[PDB]
């Protein structure tokens, strides 16, 4: 569970998924929709902006007409990799490295949701929440391993953006958001829910 | 138009006129240049006289070894038959202006600039060669 | 119990563990109720105190 | 002690302690000490207080939040105060002031208890149940105002919108304010009168000009000049067209290079006499795509080209440079454009509609802003708020911001 | 490869190294008793350069310090710090090699090299990947310059292909009151040039500038001068022990800054001597924050590479190079090193390490000093009577003759 | 119980209006000088390098000087945005929002007023102000002569408070033909004050042209006719291709000497290109190299260097033409026309003088003064002149001075007092008494009486004059419409709106806090 | 071990470097599974896309990075490790039943 | 004597002006005005 400054103890619900920070602005956050009737969770791991390849950096190019061939081929394969994406009908993307704005801005024209900055604890909490899997390959995407629940609705709390998942029929995760006043108030309420859960 | 030239040494009378320009810049010598010339035509020379080496950056790539013999060669000749078409001209004197990112005058180059009787005069400021070629009604070389 | 410790992080606490760690304690007798605390916080998480 | 050192705790001699009764008066009359700071503050006749920060610059504020949080205290029983007001201020934003108060009126009554020798959880427990208590009686008298039409909900906002900009700043024109303020919600609102986005519309402010100067305009605020200004200032759309067809680009005017470092080699003349053709045919090719698109003002991300300015002027394209992508995601829900990666992706579907674009002084040589209106309703409102002081267009920026918040809690249905 | 080994050598070098070691160890996360106390896959997956796991994860750093001088080892063991080495691995022999290079070199090479030949065999033959050794000598006094040369030469022998980095200090003409150091710099250099791979050149006179002018400590102690030392020598090793590739392990870094082989000197450059990346360009760029006394400004950079540290991106630093490169032209080059780790203390720093024309000034300078107030070959006798001849002089200021054209020849 | 840190000075008390109040006394009575046609200049003495600095402006003046009062900060503030938005009136904002504060003073200390009562009061008054304005403006618009001869009178105003008081009746000529040159456009940036010492104060000119502060290179002529202008942003000069990953895999150098003949050949055909439009004069942004600069000798085309980027606007607005680039394309491209062009010299730095262009769009004005700090005084004026004449041209609507607009928004303040019965009319008449000390300052400056003089300025325009004012050379009442003096209504409804909400500000605390200086 | 660094002379290659690295991880890790190993124990850090197909099979992964925590694990189900990255031979395969993961 | 160690001798007025670096504003003025006489006339700078 999280730390949320503002707001008063008694406003806190049940949740019976995950809440995250998204910790970052997209350049089209606000062009996705907010409510989807019927989400598809699928969890990434590879890196969707255009940058290096694989560690390394160095590409010799002798004729001028095939100098723009090698640029249109790294804007052909950066959206073979996002087609493939798109090709499964995954609706909420997530990845724990950063996210480029050519990828958040081709999945915000026809309505895909997106974040990144996540740690890999909170990715091992989506896991078992949706009931799906990691895949860090576009190319081995199945449609089997996408993870489903109700729901989806991205609501105000404390100033902060937090992606609500909820109504799974089978969820692993309990996680609640912690409210109040001071930062002691909402450090309380943890330690005293820490402590009565390790008993029950 | 005028110019004070500030040298220590010398008397109060040794001051006269001078009815044509003064250079305060001094040869190089470094060759065996001549440093007197009678009867010779003064030409500006408002490039540099250097190993090629253009704008954009040159990476020189040697594969075999008779190509290490000839990349000498032919810089060997790059200089000689610059200096050959100023021959043709048959220009006795040359003023170099200071140059940058690069010598102005090689090393190699004076040789060839020594022995055909050519005085090599370097590091003349920038806003004296409108002086130049308004005196000496010599108008400056760019390009050969 | 209130502690302040020298960078200025104000914290509220009833734990042993919480308060005993606000606490750079350099006596070495005195440690081992940090370590029981510790231990007693670990696994069970509840009567620390006592 | 038996001699040796008697030290626990590392820094034995520089903290202290304080227990018993002497414990509680310092924390009741800390509380009395900021509460005589809110006291006289609260109400519609209160006074601005005046903040000095560390860098010199000041900030003349009546919000307990923003006096708080500039606020250097060394006290902790202040300091929970301080993040109070800021929960207070970031969630709902009304009443800072309130809550302050109001927690040291507990706790000036707490103190005549404690005198009596109750304990203090039966103190507590005594102000949560009666706490709740007075929120069931609350909500029973309190009436709904859902079954009016929409013609009296305005009204209602004009009861809370004059009520929030009182108390505050710019109390000379908040009559205007109130109606500028919730014609902002008018135009920006969802059509079952619920869970409004808050995010759409941004704060604003401008040094200069008078209050009353201030209107509404349902645009961006970009506060560059357009690139090479030789063309006329204010473009106009075609006589027969939908709009004036903005378009948006996240790549520069130049040649497409690799993101990776490269080394194009060049091993002979003929292949150098074909990079400049290949550096000329590509803003040969630039220019001609954004023709065919029927694009008018084109709006670059990471900036462009010497070259391709001219190239924009005589095609009577107006541009622009150096536009952060924070604003570039304003752009495209105000004129509902869809922003695209590249040229080939190029299509007129993209681009967005907009009424006309414009730009004006302000005054001598301050800067070149940019204007941007709607013809019709849209889903983004950017305030447009003047001042004659840097400090009365900065307390107008978080009054306004209240009062948007206000009226963003009546949004709630039977509140 | 995955290790190297760091000798010190003299009074200088167990001073820098001891300050060395105390930077490290806190870095990548260990109590002075060898313990791991750190946070957690970073910090230890790259451990195994200079450390060695022992059964019990006494980890002990990989360091021949040695010095003629039983005093100075002493103290740096006896004082904090005294656990880590293995006690087997100092070697100290008596006399004092008295302040000159003939003497110590030759008479306690023949004893405390062989010594030291001796343990750094064994304790290496413990790993399975030597890459190279990291010497840290004073070039002007007696041990450490004697007998680093000829510990340079000896091992070079007993490894051939194995890297050789060094971090000599270069003397101070104002702070060095002998009289005889630049008459042992000079023969230092004869052989640092013939043996070594790359070597960094830090000059006391410098430090005392950058500790009195930044750090403005109103009176240098050696301390603060090697807590400088260490911050440098702390970037470039991080260039090396963290996951990396930009100028991954030693031999790529050599092959990187070196454009031909008789060209091993580099000034280091580092900063924010007491943040953002635009910020910290002029700091490394400055030429008030040399640690060589010559200026590079009146020179000219060879090969360029910088090494950041903290919160970096590519692009913070890439743009800062096409910004820079723009304006300092007249001075392509350009190599740059993101690292993800950041300062013991400081969030980041941006070490600069770039080859100069200039060095021939501080080479210029020995020279004019080893000739001209040795033409009337004083203090020589001391050096003739050890043994060895004035032809070998003659050889010395011959050898930077060449240095000097070098410098001179890719026309400065 | 303490609970701010140390070093923490607070003023909970009637201190701290004191305090405020002194402040804005403090800052009032500094410019109180400045004010008026016979108002003094100051003398800023800086504390880094020995920079002196001479300014009658206070925006100037109150942002030189340090000041650690909060109270300070908004007079400074206050002069600053008056300053930006229209160039003139920051000393009257100042002082008279400082004698705002100055009378409101005593209501709270002798007649024990609510500071939410005078604000209050100060609100109806400043409503009934503006509306004097509303009816007293004059719209001259239907004539453009009448016009013309209105911004002489502003020049006549705005001239007369700074030194040059004597040459405004030249300048005055100087200054209405910069803003008819311009036709409209309001923006400042469009005028090039070339700053010369030397010579006498009034050997100041506007030429038809525009002026440079550099020369021709090497050996292109100074006198032409029939020159046509074309102007580039282009580097024009050793092209640097768009992406620098370019290498050159040069096996032989003998082919690396062609490689570099064809840089020259492409420069060559760049300067071809040139050649085709059939110029005689080439001016680009970027200095220009030896190489291309040759070329331009045989063509017969004149080359000028390292003009910046400002200046490129105004050239290109003068001349008329347009700015190219891409030069394969000569037809759609414009380019401007020009009658003669000379080299001339103003002192020892040579200037190039152009005269006859088709295009009057733009101008740039010569000042000639005997100190760089007279010539700074000289250039601030203009400014602050040209500022007040650009913005009449867009808001027409003139005001007339000299104690008359001041007087009959207090004929109109006055009257309202009466109908708002209650403690609020002391508010009322302390906005109108506030008022009245504008006039009183500007006679004291002159060394006349400053109750006897108002009182025949209070008598005259209830009688039913509305046009009579204070006459200082004088030193009696005259008409106004006859001496020629008038503000813009921007001006007049800038400084009251200014002023008024000024007031706003520092009435409303109580209490300052000072946190720790970093 | 020297100077490890991409080349691509042509789009050709561009388009099948990205897949070629997949498919030949795929392949080495295909080989391990066929012989039914379930977990392997490695020695260093290990790559992202080598992970990706280790959990496809349901194989444990494990930390060792140091050489005394690797060799104590070899003694007790008896294996002899090989550097290379091929099949482990089944002699040297080691037995254990279960590993499980409990608090 | 300059504050660097360059030593100059001068009769001219302006360059006395100049090179005597003056603490008082407007005496400071008057090295101007021999600057201001020195550019336009170029003659007698110490008699303004
Ligand atoms: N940069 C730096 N140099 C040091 C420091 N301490 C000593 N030195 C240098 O050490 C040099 C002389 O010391 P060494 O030559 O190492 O002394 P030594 O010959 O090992 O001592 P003996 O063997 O006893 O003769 C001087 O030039 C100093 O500049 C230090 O902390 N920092
Ligand atoms: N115009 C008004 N008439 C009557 N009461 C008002 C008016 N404006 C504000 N109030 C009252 O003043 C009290 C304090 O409000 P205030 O302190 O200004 O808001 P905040 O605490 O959000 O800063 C509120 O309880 C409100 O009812
Ligand atoms: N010759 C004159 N006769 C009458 N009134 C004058 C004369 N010259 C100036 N004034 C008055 O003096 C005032 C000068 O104001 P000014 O100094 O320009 O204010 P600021 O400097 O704040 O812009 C004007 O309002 C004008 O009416
Ligand atoms: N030969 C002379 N006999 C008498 N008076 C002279 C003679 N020459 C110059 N003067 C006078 O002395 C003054 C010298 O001024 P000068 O020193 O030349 O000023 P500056 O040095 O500033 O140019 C002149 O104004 C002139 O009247
Ligand atoms: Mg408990
Ligand atoms: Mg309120
Ligand atoms: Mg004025």
């Amino acid at each position: 569970i999280k730390k949320i400054p503002g707001g008063a103890m008694e406003e806190s619900l049940f949740i019976n998924g995950v809440a995250f920070k998204k910790t970052f602005s997209y350049a089209g956050f606000e062009q996705q929709p907010k409510k989807f009737n019927n989400p598809k969770i699928l969890s990434l791991n590879v890196e969707l902006e255009l940058k290096a390849e694989k560690d390394n950096a160095e590409v010799r190019v002798e004729h001028v007409e095939d100098y723009q061939a090698i640029v249109d081929a790294e804007w052909q394969l950066i959206f073979e990799k996002l087609r493939q994406v798109e090709e499964t009908g995954a609706n909420i993307v997530l990845s724990k490295l950063p996210i480029g704005d050519l990828a958040t801005q081709f999945f915000a024209d026809r309505n895909i949701f997106c974040a990144g900055r996540v740690s890999a604890d909170d990715m091992n909490r989506v896991i078992q929440a949706v009931g799906g899997s990691i895949q860090s390959t576009t190319s081995d995407i199945k449609p089997e391993h996408l993870g489903t629940c109700a729901l989806f609705e991205e609501m105000q709390i404390g100033s902060e953006r937090y992606n609500l998942f909820q109504g799974c029929p089978q969820a692993k995760t309990c996680t609640l958001l912690l409210r109040g006043g001071a930062e002691q108030v909402i450090a309380e309420v943890e330690r005293s829910l820490h402590d009565a859960i390790m008993i029950v | 138009d005028i110019r004070l030239v500030k040298k220590v040494g010398g008397t109060i009378d040794d001051t006269e006129m001078i009815d044509g320009v003064v250079l305060t810049q001094t040869a190089i010598k470094s060759a065996g240049g001549p440093t007197r010339k009678e009867k010779a035509k003064i030409g500006l020379i408002q490039f540099q006289i250097s190993p090629p080496k253009p704008d954009t950056e040159n990476n020189i790539i040697v594969n075999d070894y008779r190509q290490m013999d000839k990349i000498l060669k032919e810089e060997r000749a790059y200089l000689l038959n610059i200096c050959k078409k100023i021959k043709k001209a048959k220009c006795n004197v040359l003023l170099i202006q200071k140059s940058i990112l690069r010598d102005a005058v090689n090393d190699l180059a004076l040789h060839f600039l020594s022995k055909l009787n050519i005085m090599v005069v370097k590091d003349i400021e920038r806003e004296e060669i409108e002086f130049l070629s308004k005196g000496l009604g010599c108008k400056p070389i760019a390009d050969i | 119990i209130l502690i302040v410790t020298s960078n200025q992080k104000t914290t509220i606490s009833n734990d042993g563990a919480t308060i005993l760690k606000l606490l750079d304690v350099v006596h070495p007798a005195a440690k081992t109720l940090v370590d029981i605390s510790r231990a007693q916080d670990a696994e069970v998480g509840d009567g620390t105190t006592s | 002690e038996m001699g040796r050192p008697f030290i626990i705790v590392k820094d034995q001699g520089n903290k202290k302690r304080q227990h018993g009764l002497e414990a509680k008066k310092s924390h009741i009359l800390a509380a009395r000490s900021v509460a005589s700071i809110i006291k006289t503050s609260l109400g519609p006749r209160g006074l601005d207080k005046i903040l000095i920060s560390p860098d010199g610059e000041i900030t003349i504020t009546n919000d307990g939040a923003t006096i708080l949080s500039q606020m250097e205290l060394d006290n902790e029983i202040a300091k929970l105060l301080v993040q109070l007001s800021k929960s207070q201020d970031d969630e709902i934003g009304d009443g800072t002031t309130g809550v302050v108060v109001l927690a040291s009126a507990l706790l000036d009554q707490a103190l005549e208890l404690i005198q009596k020798g109750i304990h203090p959880i039966k103190i507590a427990n005594g102000f949560d149940e009666a706490a709740k208590l007075a929120i069931s009686k609350l909500e029973e008298t309190c009436d709904d105002i859902s079954a009016s039409n929409d013609e009296l909900f305005r009204d209602f906002l004009l009861r809370a919108a004059k009520t929030s900009l009182g108390s505050k700043i710019v109390s000379k024109d908040h009559d205007r304010f109130a109606e500028m303020a919730v014609e902002a919600v008018i135009n920006v609102m969802d059509k079952d009168r619920k869970d409004v986005d808050f995010d759409l519309i941004k704060m604003q402010g401008r040094v200069g000009g008078s209050i009353s100067d201030s209107k509404l305009i349902n645009g961006v605020i970009l506060d560059k000049d357009f690139s090479h200004p030789q063309m006329p200032k204010c473009v106009l759309p075609k006589e027969g067209s939908d709009g004036v067809k903005l378009a948006i680009l996240t790549c520069p005017f130049e040649p497409p290079k690799p993101k990776t470092k490269h080394k194009l080699d060049i091993s002979s003349v003929e292949e150098y006499q074909k990079l400049q053709t290949y550096e000329q045919d590509k803003f040969k090719e630039m220019i001609d795509d954004v023709k065919k698109a029927g694009a008018d003002v084109v709006i670059c991300q990471w900036g462009f080209d010497d070259e391709a300015n001219h190239l924009l002027l005589q095609n009577d394209l107006p541009a622009v440079r150096w536009v952060g992508g924070q604003e570039l995601e304003h752009i495209a829900i105000s004129t509902n454009g869809r922003i695209v990666p590249r040229f080939q992706d190029l299509s007129k579907d993209k681009l967005g509609t907009c009424s006309r674009i414009y730009e004006q002084e302000f005054g001598t040589t301050k800067d070149r802003m940019l204007i941007i209106e709607q013809s019709k309703e849209t889903k983004t409102v950017t305030c447009f708020v003047r001042g004659s002081n840097k400090m009365i267009v900065d307390e107008a920026e978080r009054a306004l911001h209240d009062s948007l918040c206000v009226v963003r809690n009546l949004v709630k249905d039977s509140r | 490869m995955r290790e190297i080994i760091h000798i010190s050598t003299g009074q200088c070098g167990n001073q820098i190294g001891a300050a060395f070691w105390e930077t490290i160890c806190g870095e990548h996360g260990l109590d002075f008793n060898g313990t791991y106390h750190g946070h957690d896959d970073i910090q230890k997956e790259r451990l195994n350069v200079y450390f060695n796991e022992a059964s019990s994860g006494k980890w002990v750093p990989r360091s021949i310090n040695v010095d003629l001088e039983p005093g100075t080892i002493d103290a740096v063991r006896n004082s904090a710090i005294g656990n880590l080495f293995r006690p087997d691995n100092y070697i100290f022999g008596q006399s004092s090699a008295g302040n000159v290079w003939a003497k110590g070199h030759y008479t306690e090479g023949a004893e405390l090299v062989d010594s030291v030949m001796d343990v750094i065999r064994r304790e290496a033959e413990g790993c399975d990947s030597l890459q190279g050794f990291q010497i840290t000598h004073s070039l002007g006094g007696g041990t450490g310059s004697g007998m680093g040369t000829l510990l340079i030469s000896k091992i070079r022998e007993e490894f051939p292909d194995r890297m050789m980095a060094t971090f000599s200090v270069l003397p101070s003409p104002k702070t060095s009151d002998t009289v005889v150091e630049p008459y042992n710099a000079t023969l230092s250099v004869h052989q640092l040039v013939e043996h070594s791979d790359e070597t960094f050149c830090i000059d006391n006179e410098a430090l005392y500038d950058i500790c009195q002018r930044t750090l403005k400590l109103n009176q240098p102690s050696y301390g603060d001068l090697n807590n400088l030392v260490s911050s440098v020598m702390s970037g470039v090793t991080t260039s090396l022990r963290y996951p990396g590739q930009l100028n991954s392990d030693l031999r790529k870094l050599a092959v990187n800054l070196v454009p031909f082989p008789r060209l091993h000197f580099f000034m280091v450059g580092y900063a924010p001597l007491t943040l953002t990346v635009p910020e910290l360009t002029q700091q490394m760029f400055d030429a008030k924050n040399m640690m060589a006394a010559a200026d590079p400004r009146n020179g000219r950079y060879l090969t360029v590479a910088a090494f950041f540290r903290g919160k970096v991106s590519v692009k913070e630093v890439e743009d800062e190079m096409h910004k820079v490169q723009s304006k300092n032209s007249d001075y392509n080059n350009v190599q740059t090193a993101v690292c993800s780790v950041a300062p013991q203390g400081l969030d980041m720093a941006a070490t600069f390490i770039a080859n100069s024309t200039s060095i021939q000034e501080l080479f210029k300078r020995v020279g004019d000093q080893f000739s001209a107030m040795f033409k009337r070959k004083a203090f020589l006798h001391w050096y003739t009577s050890e043994g060895m001849d004035e032809l070998e002089f003659s050889e010395a200021e011959s050898n930077m003759n060449d240095l000097v054209s070098e410098y001179q020849q890719y026309q400065e | 119980v303490q609970i701010f840190g140390d070093q923490v000075t607070e003023e909970r008390a009637e201190n701290a209006r004191l305090s405020a109040f002194v402040g804005a006394i403090a800052v009032g009575d500094l410019v109180k000088s400045t004010l008026g046609p016979k108002g003094m200049d100051k003398l800023l003495q800086s504390a880094s390098s020995n920079t002196c600095m001479v300014t009658n402006d206070g925006a100037t003046i109150l942002k030189s000087i340090p000041l650690d009062n909060p109270a300070a900060k908004v007079l400074v503030n206050i002069s600053k945005v008056q300053d930006d938005e229209v160039g003139d009136g920051t000393t009257s904002v100042t002082v008279l929002s400082a004698e705002l504060l100055r009378e409101a003073e005593k209501l709270i200390d002798q007649s024990k007023i609510h500071p939410q009562t005078i604000i209050e009061g100060y609100r109806l008054a400043s409503a009934a102000a503006l509306d004097a304005l509303t009816k007293a403006a004059v719209d001259n618009s239907h004539d453009k002569t009448m016009f013309r001869e209105d911004l002489i009178h502003i020049a006549k105003t705005t001239l007369s408070s700074k030194i040059l008081s004597q040459d405004k009746d030249h300048f005055a000529e100087l200054a209405t033909n910069a803003i008819l040159r311009l036709k409209g456009s309001t923006n400042l940036e469009h005028i090039q004050i070339i700053k010369i010492l030397g010579g006498k104060l009034s050997d100041s000119f506007l030429d038809e042209g525009f002026i440079l502060a550099k020369k021709f290179g090497n050996n292109q002529p100074k006198r032409i006719e029939n020159a046509k202008i074309l102007i580039a942003n282009t580097t024009l000069d050793t092209d640097k291709v768009k992406i620098f990953g370019t290498k050159f895999k040069v096996d032989s150098t003998a082919k690396l000497a062609q490689l570099e003949k064809a840089e020259r050949e492409k420069m060559k055909n760049k300067i071809a290109k040139i050649s085709k439009f059939g110029i005689n004069t080439f001016i680009n942004r970027q200095l220009i190299y030896d190489y291309p600069e040759q070329l331009f000798t045989d063509l017969g085309i004149n080359s000028i260097e390292h003009a910046d980027f400002e200046g490129v606007e105004r050239l290109a607005l003068v001349t008329g033409g347009e700015v190219v680039s891409t030069f394969d394309e000569p037809s759609k491209c414009k380019l401007g026309e020009c009658d003669v062009i000379e080299e001339i010299m103003l002192g020892e730095q040579p200037f190039l003088k152009f005269s006859g262009c088709k295009a009057g769009e733009a101008c740039t004005i010569v000042l000639r003064g005997a100190t760089d700090q007279t010539l700074d005084e000289a250039e601030r004026s203009l400014h602050d002149a040209l500022s007040v004449l650009s913005q009449t041209t867009k808001e027409t609507r003139t005001v007339l001075g000299g104690g008359c607009a001041e007087m009959v928004m207090s004929k109109a303040v006055d009257t309202e007092a009466q109908n708002i019965d209650g403690k609020k009319s002391l508010a009322v008449e302390a906005f109108a008494r506030a008022l009245r000390q504008l006039p009183t300052i500007l006679a004291d400056n002159a060394g006349f009486d400053s109750s006897e003089l108002v009182s025949k300025l209070r008598s005259s325009i209830y009688n039913g004059i509305s046009t009579s004012g204070l006459d200082l050379n004088n030193g009696t009442i005259a008409d106004m419409r006859q001496l020629g003096i008038v503000e813009s209504y921007k001006l007049k409804r800038a400084v009251v709106s200014s002023a008024s909400e000024a007031a706003e500000v520092l009435l409303r605390v109580d209490n300052i806090i000072r946190a720790r200086p970093r | 071990e020297t100077k490890g660094t991409v080349l691509l002379h042509n789009a050709q290659e561009m388009l099948d470097f990205s897949k070629g690295e997949e498919k030949q991880i795929d392949a080495m890790m295909k080989e391990i599974a066929d012989m039914g190993v379930e977990c392997i124990v490695a020695g260093a850090g290990v790559g992202e896309l080598a992970l990706h197909y280790l959990n496809r099979y349901g194989i444990l992964v494990l930390k060792v990075p140091s050489k005394f925590e690797l060799r104590r694990l070899c003694r007790v189900c008896g294996a002899t490790p090989l550097p290379r990255l091929g099949a482990p031979t089944p002699e040297e395969l080691g037995l254990v039943e279960t590993v499980k993961t409990m608090e | 004597k300059t504050s660097r160690g360059e030593i100059i001798i001068s009769n001219d007025g302006h360059t006395i002006l100049k090179q005597m670096a003056i603490l008082h504003p407007v005496a400071r003025m008057l090295v101007e005005v021999s600057a201001a006489q020195d550019s336009e006339a170029g003659d007698g700078t110490t008699s303004v």
